[PDB]
């Protein structure tokens, strides 16, 4: 109740106002978690969306909204303990190298473990099938029957608009929703597809915070 | 009767 | 030569752990009970403390 | 940590004088600033106090309203404007920094100060003002306040300042017994809520000067008469 | 040289197991059938702290039981005043996601760490007023889980690379490197005599290490899930570990076996933080059931329920004098129970 | 004729008790549960409190008017209770409009996201506007003898005739026309946003409930009309012949069918929140045994 106590209360109020000012800009941005194995094109997507430490943050703003992309730099392949720090995030961009069929089973297993995680039940996982040009070259010019026997009985859908890997991914996804997309190593669409997904994902949050869904 | 009066309710 | 190295390191650690002083459970239990009964007088959580210290 | 003051000299009564203080070595935006005057052959006298962000600004009872104090954070500057100076404002002004939190050392660093020549409050009554003692022996400076400074929170407000001839006062003990930084452990504080004592185990050649006492219970900051140790 | 070393390790494991089952004279759970417990503990939140933004992940206490440091997921170290309910210190961290924060035993230095794999040591008694970067301990290849100060110049840290380390503030390099574990360490706990410390890994393996050399003395492998919390007894002879099986296990260092097993049927969630009281009677644990539990170290029964929070209880800690207990959850709310 | 005439009070009591249960469950959720309290949810609690006040004020008055002959209250009753009913209806309509505006801003502009204080001051301003528009309902209201007769609390003096016709359109404009025209275009924009984002696969389940919500927000307008239009047309018909009371069967059945639909807002909101939202559905299912 003395003068020093009043000065301490004033300093605490100033720190509270500073924290509120920080929260103001913290809520106006989104946070994404970039995940993927070593065979994926995570580095390509990092160096494409430009418009020691076990973590790396990328700051990019497109369509008047900032996205803080956090990617593991020098951490192990295990994602069971440190994953709990990425809760309540906007989305988890999971990169998969769809070209190499030999390392696709482990990618599907990792996607299933991430989708069926203990604390990731409220976080949406967006699939990114990188290296689409290599995927097309390995088919128009490695066979899928040698790795996946369920490819002979599966054909292209007739009600689509010109899919085996996407079907195998959505089978685990539907069993928050996923967003499979096809991108190349030079395609600049990754800067827009995120805005094509998060605008819906956050919308679902607007359906849950306002109790509409 | 009495039900013929009231204030909007 | 890394497999045999880690194997012999684990064996050495285990044989060093197996040569420690392990007293019976009764002695440690009595020690813990005595410590709890001795430090229970000045524990503000176990005993209800009035507003003189809050 | 350095405070450069400017704006001193001679002036005529009735005009205006704007003293400036520049900080270099710390974040000026997160420090409470105190302007304190000291008359020649007299004791200290607190003038003005300002908090961070210009939230709370307090003045002394004798100069309330006449003087103004402002701060500029983008440039780390402190301005003190004084108008209609009387025959008492001719003194040496000092700028003191202090942050207020638990474990802090308020009034730790004092500015260089500048001289300006012209033409209830808890007073500190020091019973001792001239205690000659040779260096090397233990000395005890006693003081008494007109009001109990022991607040209900448990912290006693008792600041000691050692002012050497030609040097700005330096903080010794900011609390009743909590020693400050940059000061040897030879100084100790004790006493009750009314009578306070500062004991020094041994004195050296650089341990000479006037010992001022300051209370910080209420907003009116008043100093003592001053207790210097002779040789 | 593979089969012989494996069979020797198996023989040593069998020897340790039979020694532990032979030294098990009488369990404490059946011996404590005569001591009168306290009963039902009702703790009320004295002061509340609603200034945090992100999920509070760690907390610690200093010398005096007045300053409370806490770490948030937005890269913020906030040091509050527990008595006057005021904000004392605010440190913006360069790394957003953090998981550990400690307070020096002299009340002058603080620590932080997490996914950045770099432990940042900040000083609070700087002459610049504001908090500046004092030390940057780097060299690990895993996420920092916990860290505790031993003195004003040394600090123990646990990384995600299954190895614990002991760094020196004066040097800044690898001062002590312990042997790697099977799983990644999740929490640390120091002893009052600053000589030994027990740490639990991601798997069922709790190892005791010293502060002079990097040699392990005791290893506890009795569990069924992933250990996420640990704490030391005020006397330095016992320690409780909490895992994802909702059952805490209190072992001792004098017998190298399991003493107490806190278990319940209506709890199937995980455990985040475990802390003992001043006397070691009331053991406070943080469960993922939006509540906090307070068990008896001798009765192992339900004594206190803390239903103040609304999210997953992330961290909790008792002061050095047991005056109050701080608790932080993912709701960015710090509660000071008594 | 007589059968349905005797059945109408049964359905009226059923709607009243269902609305009371919905309101008490809503206030129990907003009080005894800290998981459903947020920034955009304070308007839901405000609307629940408004509907509870409406059910506690208007229902006893209607029961006394349909069961007794004289006015059980004095001058203070005729001065206060009608004002309370009018301000409750006003704050309920304004809270529904604010909820519609919030849903519009959240759905049409999902990427446009401190707000707690804004919502609090908006609710305070809503309550202020509601209590300020009920002031003229006190001076012009008095206990007068209507045209073997008795007395009753009427809102218009029997001398003047233009003031009732003016107050009729004054109530019909700011309470019905403007709020309905606002919520209609808001729900239309909501449906357009939900349809354009869905139509012109990983979106086979979310788009289904999205279309369901886009249809429910459009049926909301029809429900609001079916609930409020009868009471408003009844009030406008009474305003022209407030001195010439109509005790015939037609006026009686019109009053009954208007009241049973005006009291339906205490059940439209809880049922919609139960069938749309999932967070409140589990709480409603869990509070079935506790109350």
């Amino acid at each position: 109740l003395s003068a020093e106590d009043k000065a301490a209360v004033e300093r605490s109020k100033m720190i509270e106002k500073q924290l509120q000012k920080d929260k103001q800009v913290y809520r106006r941005t989104l946070r994404l978690l970039l995940l993927g194995a070593d065979n994926s094109g995570k580095s390509t997507i990092v160096k494409q969306m430009r418009i020691t430490s076990g973590i790396f943050e990328t700051k990019f703003q497109v369509d008047k909204v900032n996205f803080h992309m956090f990617d593991v730099g020098a951490q192990r392949d295990e994602r069971r303990k440190w994953i709990q720090c990425f809760n309540d995030v906007t989305a988890i961009i999971f990169v998969v190298d769809s070209s190499d069929y030999n390392r696709l089973q482990e990618a599907l297993n990792d996607f299933k473990s991430i989708w069926n995680n203990r604390w990731l039940r409220t976080i949406s996982v967006i699939l990114f099938l990188n290296k689409q040009d290599l995927l097309a070259e390995k088919v128009l010019a490695s066979k899928i029957e040698d790795y996946f026997p369920e490819f002979a009985r599966y054909t292209t859908p007739e009600d689509a608009t010109p899919y085996f890997i996407r079907k195998e991914f959505v089978d685990i996804s539907t069993a928050h929703i996923c967003y499979p997309h096809f991108t190349c190593s030079v395609d600049t669409e990754n800067a827009r597809r995120i805005f094509n997904d998060c605008k819906d994902i956050i919308l679902q949050m607007n359906l849950r915070e306002y109790n509409l869904v | 009767n009495l039900w013929a009066t009231g204030h909007f309710m | 030569t890394a497999s045999i190295a880690q194997a012999r390191k684990l064996v050495e650690q285990l044989k060093m752990e197996a040569n420690i002083d392990r007293i019976k459970v009764s002695k440690a239990a009595a020690d813990l009970m005595a410590y709890c009964e001795a430090h229970a007088k000045e524990d503000p959580l176990l005993t209800p403390v009035p507003a003189s210290e809050n | 940590v350095q405070l450069v003051e400017s704006g001193g000299g001679l002036v005529q009564p009735g005009g205006s004088r704007k003293l400036s203080c520049s900080a270099s070595g710390f974040a000026f935006s997160s420090f409470g600033m105190h302007w304190v005057r000291q008359a020649p052959e007299k004791g200290l006298e607190w003038v003005a106090y300002i908090s961070s962000g210009s939230g709370t600004i307090y003045y002394a009872d004798t100069v309330k309203g006449r003087f103004t104090i402002s701060r500029d954070d983008p440039k780390n500057t402190l301005f003190l404007q004084m108008t209609s100076l009387r025959s008492e404002d001719t003194a040496m002004y000092y700028c003191v920094r202090s942050i207020y939190y638990y474990g802090s050392s308020p009034f730790d660093f004092w500015g260089q100060g500048t001289t300006l020549t012209v033409s209830a409050d808890i007073v500190m009554t020091q019973a001792t003002s001239s205690v000659p003692v040779t260096p090397g022996e233990s000395v005890s400076i006693s003081c008494r306040s007109s009001k109990s400074l022991l607040h209900s929170n448990g912290n006693t407000y008792l600041y000691w300042f050692l002012q050497r001839p030609g040097q700005s006062p330096q903080l010794l003990i900011y609390r009743m017994s909590n020693l400050a930084s940059g000061v040897p452990d030879r100084f100790s504080g004790s006493g009750s809520g009314t009578a306070f004592t500062l004991t020094i185990s041994r004195l050296e050649a650089e341990d000479v000067g006037v010992y001022y006492c300051m209370q910080h219970l209420e907003y009116p900051l008043t100093f003592g008469a001053g207790t210097k140790l002779e040789l | 040289e593979l089969d012989q070393l494996r069979q020797e390790a198996e023989q040593l494991k069998n020897q340790i197991r039979d020694a532990r089952k032979a030294c098990a004279d009488a369990t404490l759970s059946q011996i404590t059938n005569n001591i009168d417990p306290v009963g039902r503990i009702q703790m009320r939140t004295r002061r509340t702290l609603r200034g945090h933004l992100a999920k509070i992940y760690a907390m610690h206490w200093g010398t005096d039981s007045r300053l409370l440091v806490s770490a948030s997921q937005d890269g913020k170290l906030i040091i509050w005043d527990s008595y006057t309910t005021n904000k004392v210190h605010a440190i913006p961290l360069r790394s957003s996601w953090v998981m550990t924060c400690a307070y020096a035993p002299s009340g002058n230095y603080v620590a932080c760490g997490g996914l950045d794999n770099i432990c940042s040591i900040y000083n609070l008694k700087t002459r610049e007023g504001n908090v500046r970067v004092s030390r940057e301990l780097a060299g690990h290849t895993g996420y920092l889980s916990c860290c505790r100060f031993l003195d004003d110049n040394q600090i123990v840290t646990s990384s995600g690379d299954t190895t614990c380390a002991l760094w020196d503030i004066e040097t800044g390099q690898q001062t002590t490197t312990f042997t790697g574990h099977t799983g990644d360490v999740m929490s640390l706990s120091l002893a009052p005599d600053t000589r030994l410390f027990v740490s639990g890994a991601c798997d069922a393996s709790a190892k005791l290490w010293d502060v002079r050399e990097g040699m392990c003395r005791q290893t506890f492998t009795g569990h069924e899930s992933d250990i996420n919390a640990i704490c030391f007894f005020p006397n330095g002879n016992a320690f409780a570990t909490g895992s994802d099986d909702a059952t805490c296990r209190l072992f001792d260092l004098r017998a190298d076996q399991e003493l107490m097993t806190y278990s319940h049927d209506n709890i199937i969630c995980g455990i985040t933080s475990v802390s003992f009281s001043k006397s070691g009677r009331l053991l406070l644990a943080g469960y993922d059931d939006f509540n906090c539990n307070v068990w008896d170290a001798l009765k192992a029964d339900r004594a206190g329920v803390l239903a103040g929070h609304d999210n997953r209880v992330s961290c909790l800690g008792v002061t050095d004098d047991g005056m109050a207990v701080a608790t932080g959850s993912w709701d960015s709310f710090l509660k000071i129970w008594n | 004729e007589l059968v349905i005439r005797c059945v109408i009070p049964s359905l009226y009591l059923l709607i009243i008790t269902v609305g009371l249960l919905g309101n008490i469950m809503l206030v129990k959720i907003f009080i005894t549960n800290s998981a459903m309290r947020s920034v955009p949810n304070i308007f839901i609690s405000n609307l629940a409190a408004g509907d509870l006040l409406l059910l506690l004020t208007c229902v006893p008055v209607d029961a006394s008017r349909y069961f007794f002959d004289e006015w059980m209250f004095g001058k203070v009753g005729c001065k206060l209770i009608p004002v309370i009913q009018l301000t409750s209806v006003g704050v309920s309509v304004f809270t529904q409009t604010a909820l519609s505006a919030d849903r519009y801003r959240a759905i049409v502009n999902p990427m446009d996201m401190g707000a707690l204080l804004r919502t609090c001051v908006k609710a305070m301003g809503i309550w202020v506007v509601s209590v300020l528009l009920a002031v003229p309902e006190a001076v012009f209201s008095e206990v007068a003898r209507i045209s073997s007769s008795f007395t009753a609390c009427i809102p218009y003096p029997q001398t003047d005739e233009l003031h009732p016709k003016i107050h009729s359109v004054l109530i019909f404009l700011v309470y019905f026309l403007i709020p309905l025209a606002i919520i209609s275009i808001y729900y239309y924009h909501i449906a357009k946003t939900l349809i354009k984002s869905a139509h012109n696969e990983h979106t086979k389940k979310q788009m289904e409930t999205r279309k369901r919500l886009a249809k429910i927000v459009l049926v909301f307008v029809g429900c609001f009309i079916f609930c409020w239009f009868p009471n408003h047309i009844l009030y406008m018909y009474r305003s022209f012949n407030y001195n010439e009371i109509d005790p015939s069967l037609g006026h009686m059945i019109v009053t009954l069918v208007a009241r049973v639909l005006s009291f339906g807002n205490s059940c439209v909101n809880p049922f919609a929140l139960y069938l749309l939202s999932e967070s409140f559905r589990r709480h409603f299912n869990s509070q079935l045994c506790c109350g």
